[PDB]
């Protein structure tokens, strides 16, 4: 719309779709550099890397675990701030007012002639 | 035929053609498929003075639409010059009766091209050739044509 | 996009398996293949992928890392015949690679300085581990801090331009034109620094002549076109200053591109030599992107893919003479055209490339750089006479006086040219002409 | 050793030269020399030149030139000018008159 | 010819690395579908439209 | 082990007389013996033997093939005239039919795939006009271009858009 409405840019509506990897790179990222820990652990004590497994699965384990813990907090404390600015929008409207949206033709601005 | 050497010009010439147009016609020819391909057709999009200050996609839609008439007139007047190269070529050594239209073509089509894309470099867009358009309009009325100076 | 990264990726557990050093390259150079295939770009960006993208212009720049990343292990042989840390050695050009890759590819300038930079740090590693001189430390700190010291407050130049667009993504900034007089030299003098301009070269003899062959390699073949690359982007909305202070970065280069050829006569050491020549040519190149025209733009973009194949094609020739006779100086290095010929072929279609010979790519984007100089200003005619000419002046005399002369006299046996080598000086020059047909897409990114 | 007018006229299949590519196992090298004249050669630069020469109009300039030649008969013959001046028509734009500008100022 | 022995089947890794990587940008495509034949220079003419989407 | 030198053990054995100057200045009796000795060597009283191996060493099958064909007619006319003059044969034979070869598809190619409209690479050919001359046909001949569109057509003039 010509209109420019702070509080209509703010608020959502459901159209994005987040990205395939979103809702699994922060566990799987986090899962992965558990393991991968787990590795240096058994390089720094000259062990097989592969050895003792079990600490690479607890690591890799509680690496997804803290991820996925995180994460989800982590949508909370974006839902709030954004909550927050469209509280505090709407105390001040007059801080904020609707602007018109103006186009080229309306507008004389300076070019920058190379030559 | 009536010098010696092009009658023994055109002895090579259909020993030349001879093959080839039968290979033509025999192999590559007859064996091919019929199939047709097409021209891609732009439906014109709003011009750069239409768009808002603010949306990027208008923006976008133009800027592209610029750039490919750049292309269409930037060759536009590469055609022209391959006439009068042509003409030139085919009318020696009397061509510059019969070249001399065709260049006066060539060099307004320059001039008309450089007063629209011309001085604007590289990262010429939509919106900087537009707006080099309305200084160019707001000097015409106030000092009349360019090349006269100020007043 | 995501399909060169992940490749890359995925191959870095092959740094630690044993005996897979030569099954590195074939699958870097399978996937220049790959990626060789998905040539379908436009002046805007495509193929987006979450942030990577790629237009005409990061296409040719990617394509050109992954084949020189790739001759750097065929030149590099010796690190495998001698063991010196090759698992290590392969994992540093790997993740070198990928933050050339990400560099390229990335679609805001944000991510442009922070792979920008971060590929020194592996390269840092490159000259220390594996260079012979001790020169190396005092080397290998000029490149590190000429980059950093000039690269640090670039990154608040950065910051600064969100506040007032808004975001980082390179379309979105060119709407803007700014004003401020500091930030132009916020984002120039950095990138002025990498490419190097003439007064603020002194890093590069150093650095290029310490450097291993490899090291060498990706030193002139990447390095100095991110300086030029970086450019490329952020002059789009620096126009307006760019009028204002441009005739004071156009005269130092080509004065300084004269200049410098005259230290190139007075050499007498083949690495430094050509290191020398690499800021000449740097020198067309940064004065003709300034002009700002088509031509000046288009041009440097095309100059920079090739003299990026010929320098590092010419670091090649260096080593393998060093690496036999020993000894990197002039004097030592004579008539290997007695010892060598098939090799001095070699030397003579690289050493042309480099003097602005036919049909070479780097004819087509210097006839273009000069094209912008001499529309700039008649004036710029008087050198950019003289630097041409001075160019082969040069040379003639890396060329001729080591390729020539009657023999040396102290030097011991030493083995022949072998296959790799020769293999090698192919793949640098082959395309370098072959490219010439095919300029169509590695030319016209605006 | 003394080697005799024969150990040099019968070469001995045991010792070997390499290519460049390794030193110590002959097959190896041999094996590497083979696969990397394949990928370098037989795909990046023969393939690959085959295939980028086969290259879809992807810059539309054949796509242009096409136009160049309707665009310019269409012109022609409708009594236009063959290269327009003007991005936008003249009278559509809308000038901001002089009192507007207030010294503003303009380049060409 | 290709003088390729069993150590290059490690390759297949690799090649697991590209079609992963193929697959997530060719899923990000299908992410993309907000200006699908809607843009003023491809989009569809209003009424009768073609049942499968281009690209 | 991979020996470059096969072996022999590489050296120098010339010595100093190799140089002019050095040898001008003084030579002990050893030294003269020792060089005389090594000219001596440098006679060879054959020439080089034909070593079987290389000739499949630096030849690859494609190309043992590829010639294969008419290296049965070397080896059918090389006792009718001698090697090197049958050989002679094979090779200007075979050279000159790629010309042959070469002129035809360079003669097709430019009668067929000519640079037209459709395109902007390949070749473009702009003739010039003939000199007409008495008794040729028409003699007061006119060049039938006139209108500019005449001129640079490509094949433009007969598209069917
Ligand atoms: C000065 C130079 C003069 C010009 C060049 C001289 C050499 C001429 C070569 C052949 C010319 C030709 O006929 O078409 C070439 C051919 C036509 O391609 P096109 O323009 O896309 O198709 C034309 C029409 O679509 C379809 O129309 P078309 O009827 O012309 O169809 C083409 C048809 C025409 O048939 C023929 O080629 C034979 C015609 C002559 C036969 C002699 C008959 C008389 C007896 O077949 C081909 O041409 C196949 C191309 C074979 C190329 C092989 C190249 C690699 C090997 C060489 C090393 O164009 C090329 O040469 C490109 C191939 C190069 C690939 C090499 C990549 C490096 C790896
Ligand atoms: C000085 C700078 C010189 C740069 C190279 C100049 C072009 C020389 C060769 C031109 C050429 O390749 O002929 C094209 C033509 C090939 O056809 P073409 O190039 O005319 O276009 C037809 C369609 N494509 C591009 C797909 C092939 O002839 C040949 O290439 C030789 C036979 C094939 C090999
Ligand atoms: C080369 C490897 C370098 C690794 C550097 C990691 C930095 C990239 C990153 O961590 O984020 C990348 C992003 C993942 O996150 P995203 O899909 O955008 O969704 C929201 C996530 N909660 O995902 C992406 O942007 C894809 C590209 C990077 C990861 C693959
Ligand atoms: C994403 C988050 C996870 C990232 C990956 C984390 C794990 C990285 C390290 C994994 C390798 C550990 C073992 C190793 O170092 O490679 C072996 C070898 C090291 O040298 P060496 O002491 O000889 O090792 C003997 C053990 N095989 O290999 C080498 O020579 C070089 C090894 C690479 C060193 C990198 C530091």
């Amino acid at each position: 719309s010509a209109v420019n409405d702070p509080l209509e840019l703010l608020t959502n509506k459901g159209t994005h779709e987040p990205s395939f990897l979103s809702p699994i790179w922060n566990p799987i990222a986090c899962g992965v550099a558990g393991v991968g820990a787990a590795i240096f652990i058994n390089w720094g004590f000259r062990k097989p890397v592969f050895s003792g497994i079990q600490k690479h699965i607890a690591f890799g384990a509680i690496g997804v675990g803290a991820g996925a813990y995180f994460d989800q907090k982590r949508n909370e404390y974006l839902a709030k701030r954004d909550a927050v600015l469209r509280h505090y929008i709407e105390l001040h409207p007059d801080d904020f007012p609707v602007k018109e949206r103006k186009t080229y033709g309306q507008v004389l601005e300076s070019w920058v002639p190379v030559r | 035929p009536r010098s010696p050497m092009a009658s023994f010009a055109e002895s090579v010439l259909n020993v030349i053609d001879g093959p080839i147009t039968w290979f033509r016609e025999s192999i590559v020819e007859p064996n091919q498929q019929k199939q047709n391909w097409y021209h891609q057709r732009f439906r014109r999009v709003p011009t750069i003075d239409q768009c808002y200050t603010d949306d990027a996609v208008c923006r976008f839609e133009a800027d592209q639409q610029f750039r490919r008439d750049r292309m269409v007139d930037n060759e536009i007047v590469n055609i022209l010059r391959q006439r009068f190269e042509d003409c030139t070529l085919y009318e020696a050594p009397d061509h510059m009766v019969k070249c001399r239209p065709l260049m006066d073509q060539y060099e307004k089509a320059t001039e008309n091209w450089f007063i629209k894309y011309g001085d604007l470099g590289g990262y010429a867009n939509a919106k900087t050739a537009y707006m080099k358009q309305k200084h160019r309009l707001i000097w015409e009325r106030r000092h009349g044509p360019v090349g006269s100076g100020m007043k | 996009m995501l399909k060169i990264i992940f490749f890359l990726l995925f191959l870095i557990p092959f740094c630690f398996i044993n005996n897979m050093y030569w099954m590195v390259q074939i699958m870097m150079f399978f996937i220049s293949f790959i990626f060789l295939l998905m040539n379908n770009f436009m002046n805007y960006w495509s193929e987006i992928s979450y942030f990577l993208g790629c237009d005409m212009l990061s296409y040719g720049l990617i394509l050109l890392s992954l084949w020189i990343c790739s001759l750097m292990l065929l030149a590099s042989e010796m690190i495998n015949k001698h063991n010196n840390y090759k698992n290590l050695f392969l994992l540093n050009i790997i993740i070198l690679l990928l933050l050339l890759i990400l560099t390229f590819s990335s679609m805001s300038l944000f991510m442009f300085y922070l792979f920008f930079e971060s590929s020194l740090i592996p390269t840092l590693f490159l000259i220390l581990g594996w260079g012979y001189q001790p020169e190396r430390l005092q080397a290998g700190l000029y490149l590190l801090f000429y980059t950093l010291l000039v690269s640090l407050p670039m990154l608040i130049g950065i910051f600064y331009l969100m506040n007032k667009i808004g975001s980082m993504n390179f379309y979105l900034m060119n709407n803007f034109m700014f004003n401020y007089d500091l930030l132009y030299f916020c984002l120039l003098c950095a990138f002025l620094v990498k490419m190097p301009m003439f007064l603020v070269h002194l890093w590069l003899p150093k650095a290029h002549v310490e450097a291993p062959v490899s090291g060498s390699m990706i030193l002139a073949g990447i390095m100095l076109k991110l300086g030029g690359y970086g450019m490329l982007r952020v002059i789009s909305f620096l126009q307006l200053m760019n009028l204002k202070y441009s005739f004071v970065w156009i005269s130092i280069s080509l004065v300084g591109g004269v200049l410098v050829s005259l230290v190139c006569l007075r050499q007498t050491d083949l690495k430094a030599l050509i290191a020398y020549s690499s800021v000449a040519h740097m020198g067309i190149v940064l004065s003709g992107l300034l002009t700002m025209t088509y031509w000046g733009l288009c041009g440097s973009y095309t100059l920079m893919i090739a003299h990026g194949l010929c320098s590092s094609g010419l670091f090649c020739l260096a080593n393998v003479s060093y690496e036999r006779l020993g000894s990197r100086s002039m004097l030592i290095n004579k008539g290997l055209l007695n010892f060598m010929p098939s090799m001095t072929l070699w030397w003579f279609l690289l050493s042309s490339a480099n003097m602005a010979a036919p049909p070479t790519l780097n004819l087509l984007g210097e006839i273009y750089l000069l094209n912008s100089i001499v529309s700039w200003s008649w004036i710029s005619m008087i050198l950019l006479s003289f630097l041409s000419f001075f160019s082969a002046a040069y040379t003639l005399y890396l060329y001729s006086f080591s390729q020539h002369g009657k023999l040396f006299s102290g030097v011991y046996s030493f083995s022949s040219g072998k296959i790799r080598e020769y293999l090698l000086m192919l793949l640098h020059w082959l395309p370098l002409n072959l490219l010439i047909l095919k300029s169509e897409s590695f030319m016209l990114w605006l | 050793t003394s080697l005799t007018t024969e150990d040099f006229a019968n070469p001995s299949p045991k010792n070997w030269q390499s290519y460049g590519f390794d030193y110590k196992d002959q097959v190896e090298d041999r094996k590497a020399t083979k696969s990397t004249f394949f990928v370098t050669v037989t795909l990046c630069l023969v393939w690959g030149s085959f295939y980028w020469a086969y290259l879809p109009d992807t810059q539309f300039r054949n796509w242009a030139q096409r136009e160049g030649f309707l665009e310019l008969r269409r012109r022609e013959l409708a009594g236009v000018d063959l290269v327009s001046p003007n991005y936008v028509d003249p009278a559509s734009i809308t000038l901001p008159s002089d009192e507007d500008l207030g010294d503003t100022e303009i380049i060409i | 010819v290709l003088g390729l022995d069993k150590r290059a089947l490690w390759g297949a890794l690799p090649l697991l690395g590209f079609a992963i990587g193929h697959f997530l940008d060719k899923k990000e495509t299908e992410r993309m579908t907000m200006f699908r034949d809607k843009s003023a220079l491809y989009g569809r003419p209003a009424g009768s439209e073609g049942k499968a989407p281009s690209w | 082990g991979a020996s470059e030198t096969g072996g022999v053990k590489p050296m120098v054995i010339a010595g100093r007389m190799v140089r002019e100057r050095e040898r001008l200045i003084g030579m002990s009796p050893e030294e003269r013996a020792w060089r005389k000795q090594w000219l001596k060597d440098q006679e060879l009283h054959h020439g080089p033997r034909k070593v079987p191996a290389l000739e499949l060493e630096l030849n690859n099958p494609i190309k043992r093939f590829y010639r294969a064909p008419l290296d049965k007619v070397c080896n059918v006319l090389e006792p009718v005239l001698g090697f090197q003059r049958a050989y002679t044969v094979r090779f200007w034979t075979g050279k000159a039919l790629l010309a042959l070869t070469g002129i035809y598809a360079g003669a097709y190619y430019f009668k067929y795939n000519q640079n037209d409209w459709t395109r902007k690479g390949g070749w473009r050919v702009i003739h010039s006009r003939k000199q007409c001359v008495p008794g040729d046909e028409g003699y007061p001949k006119v060049s039938d271009r006139s209108a500019p569109s005449d001129y640079a057509a490509r094949g433009f003039n007969e598209s069917p858009l």
